[PDB]
DNA sequence: AAAAAAAAAAAAAAAAAAAAAAAAAAAAAAAA
DNA sequence: TTTTTTTTTTTTTTTTTTTTTTTTTTTTTTTT
C-alpha cells in the first residue's frame, strides 16, 4: 500500500474508535492533528480531503436519533475547533503563524464546504441534515471565506430554508444564525430577514424554537422575537422566557417599550399551560431580583406600577418564591408620611397577600393599628382634594392602594372601624372624585360597615347628599329644580358600585326603591348618550336583585338593544343575559312578560350582525351561558349559534370562536341530552354548510376570501367528536348503549343524497369510520345504518379511496350484526 | 354541578380554545461501518430526478404568521359568573 | 400524435418519537 | 502524585404533535 492507504487507516481507526462514548477525544484530536500534520508536511492535501469525505460519506445516512454519527461529528467540529484556537493564538503575542496553518485552513473549509454542498441536494433526508449539521455546528469557527463560497453558501442555506422536512431547516437556521455580524437595515444576501421569514412563515413549530434563540436581539429585530410569546408552540412561549429574556436580564427595562413590557408578562401569568407560568412567576421572582441586587424598590420602580394593573399578579410570583423579603421587608414609623406609588402598592400586596394566608405573626407585628391607617388615608386624602412633586396621578394611586389594604383590615378595633369610617364617609362625598377610587371607596364603604344595611344606608346617605349639594347650587345661583347632568353621572357611578356589592331582595332595603323612583327611572328615559348607557346598567344591577322590576323592564331592555346604538346594546345585552341567568325564566312566555320568539328574533338580528363585533361575542357568550344554565331549550337558536361558529362571515370575531371553542364543548359533555340536541340539529347544521361552501367554492370574485370556512372533512370530524359518547363527564355506565353517533351517522347518510358536489360525498365518505362500535347498540340503529350503506354503496356510483371506507363500515357492521345475532 | 366537574373542563379544554382548527382530543441500529467500498458515493449523492425536495409554494408564506391569537380567556371562572356583577356565581347546570 | 407509469397530495388513523429538564459519572486540568 | 472541582455527557419523565401507514387518484416522464 501507500500513503493513501496509510492516512485511510489512520482516519478509519480514529473515526471508529471515536464513534462511542466520547473517550479520549483529547487524545483523539491529538492524533488527528499529528496525521493532518505528517500529511501537509507530506503534502497529499486533497487527497487527505477525499478520504476525508469518504469516511464522511460513510455516516451520512445515519439520520437523526443515532449517537455513532454525532459523537463523529462532534470530533470534526472540535477539529477545526483545534485549528481555529491554534489560529487565535498565533495572531497573539508569540507569533506563532507558521508553516501556513491559516492557508491550509483556508483551503481545507474551501475544499469540504464544496465537498458537502454537493450532497445538499440528494433525495435522501438524512445526507442533507447531516450536511447542513456539519456546516452549521462548525461554521462559529470556519471565520472568513470567500465571496463566491459565500454566495454559494448563502444561495444553497436560502433555497435550504424552504426544504421539505423541519430536521434540516435546524440546521438551516444554525448555518444561517453564524453568519451574523452586519448592521441592520430593512425594509437576498441578507440573513436576518430570512429568520424573521422563517419565524414567521415557517409551518414547523421547531425551526422557530432554533430562529427565536439564535437570533441578534438588536432594536430593530426584537418584536420579531417577543411577540413569539404568542407561538404556536407551548415550548416557544415558555422559550421566550425561560432563554432571551433571562438573558437579556437587566436590559429589559430599559430596552423594551413599555407597551410591549407590560403585555409580555401578562402573557405569562395568563396563560393556560403551568409550565410557561411557571417559568414566568421564576423570571420575575429569581433571576431579575436577584439581578438588581435585591432591591424589591427599584424592580417595582421599573415595573410601571402606576399604568399597568399586572403587577398585582407578577408580586404574588414574589412572594409565593422566596419568604426571606416577606419576612425582611418592615414598614417604619417614618415612611407613613413620604409614601411614593411602589411602596404604597407594596404595602397593598403584603397586606393582602399576608390575610390570604393567614399569617397571624405579620399580622400581630410590622403592620399599624386602623386608626393610624386611617390618618394616613385622611392625610392622602386632605392633600389630593382638599387643597386650597404631588401629582394627581400618584396621589390617586396612593390612595387606592391604601384603600385596597383598607377593604380587607380587622374589624376588631372599633375606634378602627370609627376612624376609617369617617375617612372613607368624607372621601366618598367629594364632587370630583375619580372613579376608581369611588369603586373601592365603596367596597370598603362595604367591608366595614356591620352588614349589607349599613353599607346601603351609608351609600344613599352619600349619594342623597351629593344630589342636595347640586340642588342648593341650582337654587341658589341665579341672585329648574333639577339636578345638571354631570351630578346625575356622579350619582349614578356611585350607586353602580353600590348596587354591584348588594345581595339580597329589595322588599326590605326601601333606599334602593327611592334611589330607583328618584334616579335611575329618571335615568333610562333620558336622551343622553352615557345617561342612558348608565341608566340602564343600573337598572340591570336593581333587576338582579327583584323579579317584577326584571319583568317590567325586559320590554324596554328588549327595544333599546332591538333600535340603539351600539354601547347602548353592549350593555342592554349584558343586562338581559344577566336577568335570564339570575332569575330563571319567569322572565319570559307568561302573562304581562315579553315573549321569547321576540327575543330569539333580536338575539337573531344581533347574532347575524357582523358590523357589530362585540356585542356579538357578548351575544355568543350568553347565548352560551344560558344553554348551559338549562333556561333556554329552543332548538333554531342553537342551530343558528353552531352555524355562527362555523360560517365564514363570523370568521373575523375572534373571541366569539374562543366563546363558541369553550363553550359548545361544555355542553354536550356535561349532559347526555345537550349531546342529544346537538345530533338533532348536526344533520341540516352539515348540509346548510355544505351549501354555503359550494357557493363559496364556486364564486367568482377577484378577491373571493375563502377558506374562512373549514374544510367539511374537518367539519365532520368535530361533529363526531362533539356527538361522541364517550367522552361525557359523567360516571355513567350507561353511556355505552346510547345511540346518538349512530344516529348522527344515520342522518348524514340521509342527506348525503342532497348535495351536488363530487368532493363533499369524498370528504363525508372517508370519515364515517370514527364512530362508536361496541356492539352494545340497540338492533334499530345498526339496522338502519346497515341499510343506508347498503344503498349508498350498492346504488350510487362511487369512487375507491371512498368505497374502502364505506365497505370497511361495512365489513365492522356486519361483523357486529354477527356478534349481536349469535347470542 | 361543582368545583369538580368545573376543573376537569378546566384541565381538558385548557388546550381546547384556540378554535375552528387545532381542537385537540383524549380529554437497534449501532452501525460501526467504516472499512473501505469503491462505488457507494453515487448512492448518496445525486440529483432530485423525481423526488422533489423542497417545500410546496402553497405554505412557504403563512398570512396569520404562526401567531397564537389573542386569549379572551373563558376559562370556568367567566362562564360561572355574570357580567355587571363579577362577584355571583349563577345556578350552573340547574 | 400516443399507450403506458409511478412519486406526490389528500386524508383517516395510530402509536411511539422525542426535544427538554434534571440527576449520576468518567476523562481532565490546577494543586500542595 | 493522589486530590478537588470541571464538565459535559448520558439515562428517567412528560406530554407534544410530530412522524409514519395505507389507498387511491393525479401529473409530469418514456418511446416510434
Amino acid at each position: 500500500i501507500d500513503i493513501n492507504t496509510k492516512i485511510f487507516n489512520s482516519v478509519a481507526e480514529v473515526f471508529q474508535k471515536a464513534q462511542g462514548s466520547y473517550a479520549g477525544h483529547r487524545k483523539h484530536i491529538a492524533v488527528l492533528k499529528k496525521i493532518q500534520s505528517k500529511a501537509v508536511e507530506q503534502g497529499y492535501e486533497d487527497a487527505f480531503n477525499f478520504w476525508f469525505d469518504k469516511l464522511v460519506t460513510k455516516i451520512l445516512p445515519l439520520k437523526k436519533n443515532e449517537i455513532i454519527g454525532d459523537r463523529i461529528v462532534k470530533l470534526v467540529a472540535a477539529f477545526i475547533a483545534s485549528l481555529e484556537r491554534e489560529l487565535i493564538l498565533a495572531k497573539k503575542q508569540n507569533y506563532k503563524l507558521t508553516n501556513d496553518e491559516e492557508g491550509i485552513f483556508s483551503r481545507f473549509v474551501d475544499q469540504f464546504i464544496r465537498h458537502v454542498l454537493r450532497g445538499v441536494e440528494s433525495p435522501d433526508k438524512n445526507v442533507r441534515f447531516r450536511v447542513l449539521q456539519l456546516l452549521a455546528v462548525i461554521m462559529d469557527n470556519i471565520g472568513e471565506i470567500d465571496e463566491s463560497l459565500f454566495n454559494l453558501l448563502i444561495l444553497s442555506l436560502n433555497k435550504r430554508i424552504y426544504d421539505r422536512e423541519p430536521t434540516v431547516r435546524i440546521q438551516a437556521v444554525f448555518c444561517l444564525t453564524k453568519f451574523q455580524d452586519e448592521e441592520q437595515t430593512e425594509h437576498n444576501f441578507e440573513a436576518t430577514r430570512t429568520l424573521v421569514a422563517s419565524i414567521q412563515n415557517d409551518p414547523s413549530a421547531e425551526v422557530r424554537r432554533a430562529a427565536m434563540l439564535n437570533l441578534i436581539n438588536d432594536n430593530n429585530t426584537r418584536p420579531y422575537i417577543l411577540e413569539r410569546a404568542r407561538d404556536v408552540n407551548i415550548v416557544n412561549r415558555r422559550l421566550v422566557y425561560s432563554r432571551i429574556l433571562k438573558s437579556m436580564g437587566r436590559k429589559c427595562f430599559d430596552d423594551i417599550e413599555p407597551h410591549i413590557f407590560d403585555q409580555l408578562i401578562e402573557w405569562g401569568l395568563e396563560d393556560r399551560e403551568l409550565s410557561v407560568r411557571n417559568a414566568c412567576k421564576r423570571l420575575i421572582a429569581h433571576d431579575w431580583l436577584n439581578a438588581l441586587d435585591g432591591d424589591l424598590i427599584e424592580l417595582l420602580e421599573k415595573l410601571d406600577v402606576s399604568r399597568s394593573s399586572v403587577c398585582v399578579k407578577a408580586i404574588e410570583a414574589l412572594f409565593q418564591s422566596r419568604p426571606d423579603i416577606l419576612s425582611k421587608i418592615k414598614f417604619p414609623e417614618s415612611i407613613w408620611k413620604d409614601f411614593t406609588v411602589e411602596i404604597a402598592f407594596l404595602f397593598r400586596a403584603i397586606y393582602l397577600y399576608c390575610l390570604d394566608n393567614n399569617i397571624t405573626e405579620m399580622l400581630e407585628e410590622n403592620f399599624p393599628e386602623a386608626s393610624k391607617l386611617s390618618e394616613h388615608l385622611n392625610h392622602y386624602i386632605l392633600l389630593r382634594y382638599h387643597h386650597n412633586h404631588f401629582d394627581y396621578n400618584t396621589l390617586e394611586f396612593i390612595i387606592e392602594q391604601l384603600s385596597i389594604a383598607a377593604e380587607r383590615y380587622d374589624y376588631s378595633d372599633e375606634v378602627g372601624r370609627r376612624s376609617m369610617l369617617t375617612v372613607v364617609r368624607n372621601m366618598l362625598a367629594l364632587t370630583t372624585l375619580s372613579e376608581p377610587l369611588i369603586k373601592i371607596g365603596i367596597r370598603v364603604m362595604k367591608s366595614l360597615s356591620i352588614n349589607e344595611k349599613d353599607f346601603v344606608t351609608m351609600a344613599i346617605e352619600i349619594i342623597n347628599d351629593i344630589r342636595d349639594d347640586d340642588i342648593e347650587k341650582q337654587e341658589q345661583e341665579e341672585k329648574e329644580k333639577e339636578a345638571s347632568s354631570a351630578t346625575i353621572v356622579l350619582c349614578l357611578t356611585r350607586s353602580s358600585y353600590m348596587l354591584e356589592l348588594v345581595n339580597t331582595p329589595l322588599t326590605e332595603n326601601i333606599l334602593i326603591a327611592s334611589l330607583m323612583d328618584t334616579l335611575i327611572t329618571p335615568a333610562v328615559r333620558n336622551t343622553a348618550p352615557n345617561i342612558r348607557e348608565l341608566g340602564v346598567k343600573n337598572l340591570g344591577l336593581c333587576c338582579l336583585l327583584d323579579v317584577k322590576l326584571a319583568i317590567d323592564n325586559m320590554y324596554i331592555l328588549g327595544m333599546c338593544v332591538s333600535k340603539g346604538n351600539a354601547s347602548l346594546k353592549y350593555i342592554a345585552l349584558q343586562v338581559i343575559v344577566d336577568i335570564f341567568s339570575v332569575h330563571g325564566n319567569t322572565v319570559v312566555d307568561g302573562e304581562g312578560k315579553v315573549d321569547s320568539i321576540s327575543l330569539h328574533k333580536i338575539f337573531y338580528k344581533v347574532l347575524k350582525n357582523n358590523g357589530l363585533p362585540e356585542c356579538q361575542v357578548i351575544a355568543a357568550e350568553g347565548l352560551c351561558k344560558l344553554f348551559l344554565a338549562d333556561v333556554f331549550t329552543d332548538d333554531d337558536l342553537f342551530e343558528t349559534l353552531v352555524l355562527s361558529y362555523f360560517s365564514p362571515i363570523n370568521s373575523s370575531n375572534e373571541a366569539l370562536v374562543q366563546a363558541f371553542a369553550f363553550c359548545i364543548p361544555v355542553y354536550c359533555f356535561s349532559h347526555p341530552a345537550h349531546q342529544q340536541r346537538m345530533s338533532r340539529t348536526a344533520a341540516d347544521i352539515l348540509l346548510r354548510l355544505c351549501v354555503l361552501w359550494d357557493d363559496l367554492q364556486s364564486s367568482v370574485i377577484p378577491e373571493v376570501d375563502r377558506e374562512a370556512m373549514l374544510k367539511p372533512n374537518i367539519i365532520f370530524q368535530q361533529l363526531l367528536f362533539w356527538t361522541d359518547p364517550r367522552n361525557l363527564v359523567n360516571q355513567t355506565g350507561s353511556t355505552k348503549k346510547d345511540t346518538v353517533q349512530l344516529t348522527f351517522l344515520i342522518d348524514v347518510l340521509k342527506i348525503y343524497a342532497q348535495i351536488e358536489k363530487k368532493e363533499i360525498k369524498k370528504m363525508i365518505i372517508t370519515n364515517i369510520n370514527a364512530i362508536f362500535l361496541s356492539s352494545e347498540q340497540d338492533y334499530s340503529t345498526l339496522k338502519e345504518l346497515l341499510e343506508y350503506s347498503d344503498d349508498i354503496a350498492e346504488n350510487d356510483n362511487l369512487d375507491n379511496v371512498s368505497k374502502n371506507a364505506l365497505d370497511k363500515l361495512r365489513n365492522n357492521l356486519n361483523s357486529l350484526i354477527e356478534e349481536i345475532n349469535e347470542r | 354541578f361543582e368545583k369538580d366537574l368545573m376543573a376537569y373542563f378546566d384541565e381538558n379544554l385548557n388546550r381546547n380554545w384556540r378554535g375552528r382548527e387545532h381542537w385537540k382530543v383524549r380529554n437497534v441500529l449501532e452501525i460501526d461501518f467504516f472499512k473501505t467500498d469503491d462505488s457507494f458515493e453515487d448512492k448518496v449523492f445525486a440529483s432530485k430526478g423525481r423526488t422533489k425536495i423542497d417545500m410546496p409554494i402553497k405554505n412557504r408564506k403563512n398570512d396569520t404568521h404562526y401567531l397564537l391569537p389573542d386569549d379572551f380567556h373563558f376559562s370556568t371562572d367567566r362562564i360561572t359568573r355574570l357580567f355587571i356583577k363579577p362577584a355571583q356565581k349563577m345556578s350552573l347546570f340547574s
